[PDB]
């Protein structure tokens, strides 16, 4: 999951950078993907706590 | 602006209107 998201459950594992994985996941819930890319540090630090 | 995202690359973005229009 951390390296290929959900692709390995449907076929071959396809690598993608994790920061880009998180951005697709926000898109799936109707949030525009720049919200992560411009705030990557904030989301990662808040998640870690 | 392209100074907050980490990992941006420099490339040309093609606008189809500009050449034909001008
Ligand atoms: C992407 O393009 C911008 C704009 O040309 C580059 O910004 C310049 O970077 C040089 C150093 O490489 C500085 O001397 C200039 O002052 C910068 N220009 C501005 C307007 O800030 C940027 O470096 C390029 N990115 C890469 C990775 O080459």
């Amino acid at each position: 999951t951390i390296t290929s998201g959900w692709t390995f459950g449907a076929g071959p594992a396809l690598q993608i950078p994790f920061p880009m994985q998180m951005a697709y996941r926000f898109n799936g819930i109707g949030v525009t993907q720049n919200v992560l890319y411009e705030n990557q540090k904030l989301i990662a630090n808040q998640f870690n706590s | 602006n392209c100074d907050v995202v980490i990992g941006i690359v420099n490339n040309t973005v093609y606008d189809p209107l500009q050449p034909e229009l001008d």
